């Protein structure tokens, strides 16, 4: 997989998390229990001559 | 030999700011467009019963 | 691998070398990084008859 790019030094992408579902009880709050996706990303950098 | 006074476009050289590691520091970094999904995750049965 | 040579006793055959790659950091002079390719010589003696 190759990718190119002008300008900038280093080049970075962002990843995502994925979730989970999950059972609600008759009149009660959901957004009590709530887990984000907590995504992070990764970063190559561009080398030399 | 070696050449000098080489008007680095990186470096910081501003005024009294620490000797600087990184040649090539104060470079922006740009991004890609490459996020990423984490696959499908498929399923099964689902009319198979 | 057999060719023909005609009058002159021995026949050489010249053999090449193989190059090899490098960083030019910024602000370095070219000429005091590079190595030369080596080629050489080897050569074939008649022996008659």
């Amino acid at each position: 997989m190759v990718r190119s790019i002008s300008s900038g030094k280093s080049a970075q992408f962002p990843v995502l998390g994925r979730t989970q579902a999950a059972y609600l009880a008759p009149g009660e709050n959901l957004d009590d229990k709530r887990k984000d996706i907590k995504h992070t990303e990764k970063v190559i950098t561009i080398d030399g001559l | 030999a070696s050449m000098t006074g080489g008007q680095q476009m990186g470096t910081n050289q501003g005024k009294g700011v620490v000797a600087a590691g990184d040649k090539l520091a104060l470079f922006l970094k740009v991004f890609g467009g490459e996020v990423l999904t984490a696959f499908a995750r498929t399923s099964v049965t689902t009319s198979r019963h």
